[PDB]
């Protein structure tokens, strides 16, 4: 029954910056709250338990604060090993324990525009069943971008990779789903691009013969 | 080192019986409580069930009535009987231990197991300066990655996470960069035990 | 097992001023309601009982 | 003779934020300076004495810094019990001791807008020649709401309540005071409102009841 | 415990004699210096006078010449006699103790007392989804707050601090929320020993 409201979905900061992960409760829970750290490549691990105590093995740069209805996980100096996902859990009512929606910690850098590319399906997909048209946004830091699809100026879920440490940017891929060999059914297939600091072409289409 | 084992998670028909297993090592297992927490793909952690030292069991609202957690004091064995599964229960389950104190906190975590509920089966996928990519359709959860140049090109290759399809299958949109001042994109599939490849040119 | 029921179970629906925890109340004869509390009886404009 | 110049009268910050209350002196006073905390609901209390020594019983989040001509009271993590008024005092010239003008610590949130309402009083005041007209500004986050009065499109002292513990907003009340024969001579009145978020409500006409 | 008492604050005619009192408890009063600091309504702290352990007295620039501070080593009794008060002397006085060391700092504070210098007197005030309220005129410094419907109302109730009047009186304003898709404002003036109320029904 008790619900938790954590910080926004993502927090952007550079190395050594100070991040205060805020997480509020739906009611007074006192100090029955604990935090966790989960890297997407491994199992989760706790950092602060009881909102005042520090777990053994955690560096002193982490610090827990807040009580009652508002809790704040304050980090002093961000290290490359600290960038991960965090969650807050309430422990006032033991059986119905709930967790926060999560908070992402990403490395801050300049606004990198994506290399917007689009490729048509090969002849193999046309010989096969339902064809598809894919759109590509590669190497961009503002992950808040999102790609849609339009027909002649059945959308599918987009896919985003992790932040590559080589450029501290993200890569996004979105595709449009159609019926059997519908690539010859229309002359225009519009990819809807939208990115910060970019022209954001609402209809990026091919030009068939 | 102190760690928690896990096994039994896998594909299962909707509503079919399923039994999970967890094995502790490196500490007195009889004096610590155990908890079961799941995590849906793209979602956060969610407590499922737990069992205390005295053998009492507890479950969640959407969990009670179909789950059954069991634990044996000997052999450090922990189990979680699951029945009546549905598509909404697909999540990654983690075996966790309850630390000593007065409130429930997870001080030790296991490797975690994956449980997927679907009626589909494994199906062979088809493969479909400039940058291009090969579209993949009809995929399946696999322990391998995508490659290029028939498996020889893996440095400049990017593989996006898969997305679920209506037929109970996945799809991939891996891309690569080739000089254009053209190579065979090869897709290996371990559960299918069959390799498929194609190529695209600028 | 009472298909008729209609009694032997009651609950209060007023006095939300303080309501301290674990403080019950049994007096439900008459209470201040409306312009005039019906001279101390129940009826219209004085439905103070639970 | 020695004068003190403290930080602005009000400082806005949220829980866990870092606040550095700056207070400068008219000349070099060395380290003969002390800080005090005063909640408007109780008596004052000292926090830092000698600008380097922490008072016993004060949490370690408070820290005093600066010497000679510039002093800075640095707070690491704000708590609900930390939001109060602070004063700096010099101790170099002990008989002519002087205190700072004060600095208020308020909770930071979104910029709320005052719900401007106006209503006339009963005829009990209209029976007397000295009528009045009130102009209400309730539930707004800032406090610097400048309100005046315009006759036919006199002014009086306004009133502001403390910041709410849940809404974190202030409420303002201004009244129009009319002297003898002014209630019967002038019929049209106007409340002058100036606050962030509104479309310059310099005139809010009103008719005598 | 350790605390400082205070008494003697009240209304006095301009230029009349006044004597405040402060009583310490919980420490050796004969070995610590005492200070007097006032605070005008809306203003900051202002040091008035002090007395050392050796009985020496000190005053401020605008304080010397009309004030007289005294202190007894026994009974922990501290006094502050004032003469020739004016309207500008209205402020909240505090009893403070001088801590150990080589510089003046207030390590202990008292309860604080209010002193008002004016020739006025207590006079009975007159009281006069939507949001409205009652207006009070000709008020006086009061020890109890204004409530709506004897405080039993759970709706939005607010009360603004009083404002100064030309004749030395005050004026208070209160607002309330009523349904407009009716309550009685209770102004219980304690120093006047008379209660007045009004209604704001639509």
């Amino acid at each position: 029954d008790i619900q938790m409201t954590q910080s926004p979905s993502s927090l952007s900061a550079s190395l050594g910056d100070r991040v205060t992960i805020t997480c509020r409760a739906s009611q007074t829970i006192g100090r029955f709250l604990n935090w966790y750290q989960q890297k997407p490549g491994k199992a989760p691990k706790l950092l602060i338990y009881g909102a005042s105590s520090l777990q053994i093995g955690v560096p002193s740069r982490f610090s827990g604060s807040g009580s009652g209805t508002d809790f704040t996980l304050t980090i002093s100096s961000l290290q490359p090993e600290d960038f991960a996902t965090y969650y807050c859990q309430q422990s006032y009512s033991m059986p119905p324990v709930t967790f926060g929606q999560g908070t992402r910690l990403e490395i801050k850098r300049t606004v990198a525009a994506p290399s917007v590319f689009i490729f048509p399906p090969s002849d193999e997909q046309l010989k096969s069943g339902t064809a598809s048209v894919v759109c590509l946004l590669n190497n961009f830091y503002p992950r808040e971008a999102k790609v849609q699809w339009k027909v002649d100026n059945g959308n599918s879920q987009e896919s985003v990779t992790e932040q590559d440490s080589k450029d501290s940017t993200y890569s996004l891929s979105s595709t449009l789903t159609l019926s059997k060999a519908d690539y010859e059914k229309h002359k225009v297939y519009a990819c809807e691009v939208t990115h910060q600091g970019l022209s954001s072409p609402v209809t990026k289409s091919f030009n068939r013969g | 080192e102190v760690q928690l084992a896990e096994s039994g998670g896998g594909l299962v028909q909707p509503g079919g019986s399923l039994r999970l297993s967890c094995a502790a090592s490196g500490f007195t297992f009889s004096t610590y409580d155990m908890h079961w927490v799941r995590q849906v793909t793209g979602n956060g952690l969610e407590w499922v069930s737990t069992i205390g030292t005295g053998g009492d069991t507890y479950y969640s609202d959407s969990v009670k009535g179909r789950f059954t957690v069991s634990r044996e004091n000997a052999k450090n064995a922990l189990f979680l009987q699951i029945n009546g599964l549905r598509a909404g229960d697909t999540a990654v389950y983690y075996c966790a231990r309850g630390g000593s104190g007065q409130f429930w906190y997870f001080d030790l975590w296991g490797r975690g197991t994956l449980v997927t509920v679907s009626s589909a089966s494994t199906k062979g996928p088809s493969v479909f300066t400039a940058a291009l990519g090969c579209l993949v359709k009809d995929y399946f959860p696999e322990p391998v990655t995508v490659s290029w140049n028939s498996g020889a090109l893996t440095s400049g290759v990017h593989t996006f996470p898969a997305v679920l399809q209506s037929s109970g299958l996945y799809s991939l949109s891996s891309v690569v960069t080739v000089p254009s001042s053209t190579y065979i994109c090869n897709v290996n599939h371990k559960p299918s035990n069959t390799k498929v490849d194609k190529r695209v040119e600028p | 097992s009472k298909p008729s029921g209609n009694y032997n179970y009651l609950y209060r629906l007023l006095r939300k001023s303080k309501l301290k925890p674990f403080e019950r109340d049994i007096s439900t004869e008459i209470y201040q309601a409306g312009n005039k509390p019906c001279n101390g009886v129940a009826g219209p404009n004085c439905y103070s009982p639970l």
